[PDB]
RNA sequence: GCCUAACGAGCCUGGUGAUAGCUGGUUGUCCGAGAAAGAAUUUUAGUUCAACCUUAAAAAUACCCCAAAAACCCUAAAUUCCA
RNA sequence: UCGGAGUACAAAAAACCCUCCGAGUGAUUUUAAUCUAGACAAACCAGUCAAAAUAACCAUAACAUCACUUAUUGAUCCAAAAUUUUGAUCAACGGAACAAGUUACCCUAGGGAUAACAGCGCAAUCCUGUUCUAGAGUUCCUAUCGACAAUAGGGUUUACGACCU
């Protein structure tokens, strides 16, 4: 089994991209992270795939 | 199997005397690698209290215990740390009972 | 360099040989022989 | 490993014959040492 | 390091010094931590902060940089809005 | 420590065991 | 040959500060692999089980009783299996405070 | 190397062999009880109690107080037993205990507490707050008699003073009332003192009130020695402790050296040593009553300072020590750029020759 | 194989004072102090650091070090740190 | 290359083509922020902790957890992303951006720092002596031998060492 590296972008309108390992057979990921420019609890979605 | 000095190997019992048992056990004890003897209870206690009376009837004031434990003349540079326990009677695998 | 325990008797340092020689056992020797005492 | 040597306190307990042998006073200890080196520090440890 | 050049006969400098190092006027040399742009997803936040921190150079490295650096870069500089202008001088040094 | 008189004050494994005719 | 990977340097785990040493806030008093010295008063715990002084003062080493966290299942099970005369004893590192918390100074008389 | 222990091991009493026959506790609460019982014993090794300030450990407490009341133990036990049997005899008590709905008269509980164990509890509060340490040092007393202090704010508002309370000087600007039960056969002395708040001397205390030769309960009819003065703490240092002490005296004693004048606003005159004052008249007075309260700064302190004592009011501040820094190195290795900011004197650019 | 007495590729000149971690050599007198290896490295025939050592210069504590203290099944000679 | 245990028995350190286990990642949600005292460790590069101070949420709410938890990993430069990130059995794992065999046709600089011959150390192997009798010898240990074992000596062979050339 292999993992994939996915870039997560903010839904608060501000550009912030952070990378997360996620399992390949799983669906598209959506998490609750912290944005240091909004200082709020921000929903993040999977946007792009970078590294296998 | 490792065997130290003073370890009993074969222990025999019965209703007869020591003499024939010693007579056929000296041939066994001779063929062993370490030096060995055919001993009885009385013979073992005889040589042990003989060692004690020789040790307390030392005539010279200087002994291995007094020199090594007190570190006389810096002898610990030559002696081993095990020699504080061995008291000079043991050197390697060799044990000399005449040492005191 | 030899091991701590060998079979070739492990010939000693000369100061230790002097130590063994000065600390040999000497027996008590009585003044008059008890056999040809009365 | 050759290291320093601990000396037990039983060695420095004097017998009553030692004072008669070496001319010491059993009651009053003496005040000052005369110390004179006999041997060499070569072939002896750095401490 | 070219100690005597063939054109001018002067002592040259190595541009690999300038392209990653900063010299303060106290003799201290400033540099970045190694690997601060490599594999950020794998490292912790404290390790990321530690790699993002600026660091100083010790005696042997500072003397090596001073030996490989010509005397142009050791001059006193007064830039407009320089962030390191406050850090140029040394104070309260009791040695 | 070994040389201290307070050696073995933390000994507990001899009191709990965890490892018919 | 058959055995590989036996080369690894030491992690320098051990005792740093003794009893009687004067430390400040943040000084690592000891680092350890498993729990050998436990933190006591004014001694913090980092996630790599290192013991660091929380207040400025003198380090002490002490033997007291071990009353573990009830959320720690293996520890409370070890408590349950002890006989009635037995109590756990462990060692602890403390920092007695030297400086006071603060002083009162006259700043203005009105 | 092995050394011999100096005394018994903790776990050497129980037998290692035959572990199944030894009874086990299966309760973490049982271990908590056993460990808190074990931690209070004076072990021969180094302990937390030795290092972290047990305040000299065992102390021979000199008792300077009234005799305890002699109550017949067997009669007390039998009347308590009969009251308990008549209490369990009722069925409505069982109903109120079962259905989780029962109330107690806390005023009567407070009254019986004040009669029974209130003296010992107030003694341990005074020991905790250090009333004995800064007044009589190692000497201690049991506050045997009940004592009530109250401050009249207005028409109906009455603010009590119990042990360890907290009263603002706006409530305490006026003279309080003092209530205690006594027959007309004894003489009393009431003394309100401020233990902390002396400006020049750290070992001395202030008198805020003193009345002597009190006939029984009636405080007002007693002869007035020192006038009442409102509480004046500092603005910075808060929570000064003010203690009311009541002494029982046998003879009628008059003071010519302790007499204070009518206005008496001089803090040089208002300088007290309760230790030496009790040393002067140990044979007459025995301390029986005590009630003390904490007191912080408010706006009413300012008028007491300015109008009454003719003061410029001192203002203090809680100043922490400066943070520790090591010796500055000429070449710091692997250190941030802000390392120079720790040793920079002021955040102002200074130019020596330019 | 032979190509003017040496041919796995002639000889001469120039680059050329080719470059060698490899070998050899290194020239007057006297005095002071004086070093045997931890880390990397196409690196173990060498370098670059640290620990030591030399010449100057600032200071103030340095060795030796009684207690007390440094782990949990068993463990020696003994180590650390400190008046 | 990295980690665990013994070697390295009690602070640290500590090597071998020494003896044994592993690692080049999985599972889950608790998706794990910014700043800054003081420290451990270390040649350098790296690595580790971290109180106080801000913001997030119980409205005074910062350790991601488990699998022995320890190892689970790679430096500049350069490429692609573009606003902030990523890229190597660069595994010879402090890493040359990309390079194999053979030379008995060989050459040079050196090395006894390093092998083949001899010499030397040791006696595993080899060869001699003796101690012991179980057993062979129709009886019968020792006429002739003599299993399992012991002890001493020689330096003839093959090694092992790498000390003079
Ligand atoms: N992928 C990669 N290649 C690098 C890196 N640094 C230098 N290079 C070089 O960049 C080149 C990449 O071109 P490629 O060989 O992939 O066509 C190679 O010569 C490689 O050695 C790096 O960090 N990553
Ligand atoms: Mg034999
Ligand atoms: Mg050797
Ligand atoms: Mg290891
Ligand atoms: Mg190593
Ligand atoms: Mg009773
Ligand atoms: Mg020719
Ligand atoms: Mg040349
Ligand atoms: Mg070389
Ligand atoms: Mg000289
Ligand atoms: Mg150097
Ligand atoms: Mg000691
Ligand atoms: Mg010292
Ligand atoms: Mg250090
Ligand atoms: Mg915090
Ligand atoms: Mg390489
Ligand atoms: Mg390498
Ligand atoms: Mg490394
Ligand atoms: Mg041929
Ligand atoms: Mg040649
Ligand atoms: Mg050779
Ligand atoms: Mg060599
Ligand atoms: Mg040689
Ligand atoms: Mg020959
Ligand atoms: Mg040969
Ligand atoms: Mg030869
Ligand atoms: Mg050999
Ligand atoms: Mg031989
Ligand atoms: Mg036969």
């Amino acid at each position: 089994s292999k993992t994939i590296l996915v870039k997560m972008m903010s839904q608060a309108g501000t550009g912030f991209s952070f990378n997360t390992k996620r399992s390949r057979l799983r669906e598209k990921l959506t998490l609750l992270h912290y944005d240091p420019v909004v200082k709020k609890k921000v929903l993040f979605v999977e946007q792009k795939k970078i590294r296998s | 199997t490792p065997v130290k000095a003073g370890r009993l190997i074969v222990e025999m019992g019965g209703r007869c005397e020591f003499k024939e048992v010693q007579g056929f056990l000296d041939l066994v004890a001779h063929k062993l690698p370490f030096p060995a003897k055919a001993v009885s209870r009385e013979t073992l206690e005889k040589m042990r209290k003989d060692q004690e009376e020789r040790e307390r009837n030392n005539q010279n004031p200087w002994t291995f215990e007094r020199i090594a434990t007190a570190n006389m003349l810096g002898i610990r540079k030559v002696l081993s740390p095990y020699d504080l326990t061995h008291k000079g009677r043991y050197w390697g695998k060799f044990y000399t009972p005449e040492r005191v | 360099g030899s091991k701590a325990v060998t079979r070739h008797r492990r010939v000693m340092h000369f100061e230790r040989q002097k130590l063994m020689a000065v600390t040999e056992y000497i027996p008590p020797k009585p003044t008059i022989n008890p056999r040809c005492l009365p | 490993k050759f290291t320093r040597s601990r000396i037990p306190d039983k060695v420095f307990q004097p017998s009553p014959e030692d004072h008669e042998k070496y001319g010491g006073d059993p009651q009053y200890p003496h005040k000052l040492h005369i110390v004179t080196r006999i041997k060499s520090t070569k072939r002896r440890p750095y401490w | 390091v070219t100690y005597f050049s063939s054109r001018k006969g002067k002592r040259k400098t190595v541009k690999a010094v300038i392209y990653r190092f900063l010299r303060l006027h106290s003799g201290l040399w400033l540099r970045r931590k190694a690997g601060y742009k490599k594999k950020l997803w794998k490292k912790t936040a404290a390790r990321k902060r530690r790699l993002r921190e600026f660091v100083f150079c010790n005696k042997t490295q500072s003397k090596l940089l001073d030996k490989m650096t010509t005397s142009f870069w050791k001059r006193r500089n007064w830039y407009a809005d320089d962030p390191y202008q406050k850090y140029q001088d040394r104070t309260n040094l009791k040695v | 420590y070994r040389s201290k008189p307070t050696h073995g004050i933390g000994r507990y494994k001899h009191l709990v065991k965890a490892q018919v005719r | 040959s058959k055995n590989l990977g036996g080369k690894s340097p030491g992690k320098r785990f051990g005792i740093k500060k003794m009893e009687g040493h004067y430390v400040h806030a943040g000084n690592i008093l000891a680092t350890q692999r498993h729990f050998r010295w436990h933190p006591g008063a004014h001694v913090g715990l980092g996630k790599n089980k290192c013991l660091y002084a929380l207040e400025e003062g003198v380090v002490r080493y002490t033997k007291e009783v071990y009353v573990p966290n009830p959320s720690n299942s293996e520890a409370v099970d070890l408590v349950t299996r002890l006989p009635q005369g037995a109590v756990l004893y462990k060692t602890f590192v403390h920092v007695v405070p030297a400086k006071p918390e603060g002083t009162f100074k006259l700043v203005a008389m009105l | 190397r092995r050394a011999a222990p100096l005394g018994p091991m903790p776990n050497e009493d129980i037998d290692v062999s035959d572990l199944e026959r030894l009874k086990k506790y299966r309760s973490f609460d049982r271990y908590r009880r056993r460990a808190e019982q074990e931690a209070r014993k004076p072990h021969w090794w180094r302990t937390y109690r030795e290092h972290f300030g047990e305040e000299s450990g065992p102390k021979d407490r000199v008792d300077i107080g009234l005799p305890p009341p002699k109550v017949s133990r067997t009669q007390q036990l039998l009347e308590r037993k009969q009251a308990l049997r008549e209490l369990r005899a009722n069925v409505e008590e069982e109903r109120a205990a079962r259905l989780q709905t029962a109330r107690i008269p806390l005023e009567a509980v407070r009254a019986e507490w004040e009669r029974t164990c209130g003296p010992y509890h107030k003694q341990r509060l005074a020991e905790y707050c250090g009333l004995y340490r800064d007044l009589f040092h190692g000497a201690t007393f049991v506050p045997r008699v009940p004592l009530h202090v109250a401050y009249a704010v207005g028409e109906d508002d009455l603010m009590p003073v119990y042990h360890g309370n907290e009263v603002t000087p706006t409530e305490a600007a006026q003279a309080p009332e003092v209530t205690y039960e006594a027959d007309e056969g004894s003489l009393w002395t009431l003394l309100l003192t401020n233990l902390d708040g002396h400006l020049l001397e750290p070992d001395a205390e202030y008198v805020h009130w003193l009345v002597t030769n009190i006939p029984g309960n009636r405080v007002t009819e007693g002869q007035e020695t020192c006038p009442y003065l409102p509480p004046f703490p500092a603005r910075g240092s808060g929570f000064h402790r003010f203690a009311f002490l009541l002494f029982k005296q046998d003879k009628r004693i008059d003071f010519s050296g302790d007499t204070r004048p009518s206005p008496c606003y001089q803090l040089a005159q208002r300088t007290f040593h309760t230790f030496d004052f009790y040393k002067k008249h140990q044979d007459a007075m025995t301390p029986a009553g005590l009630a003390f309260f904490q007191c912080r700064w408010d706006d009413s302190v300012t008028r007491v300072f300015h109008q009454l004592l003719d003061m410029r009011e001192p203002v203090f501040e809680f100043v922490r020590p400066p943070p520790y820094h090591p010796k500055q190195k000429r070449f710091p290795h692997r250190q941030p750029l802000r390392y120079l900011d720790r040793y920079r004197d002021s955040h102002e650019p200074t130019y020596g020759i330019y």
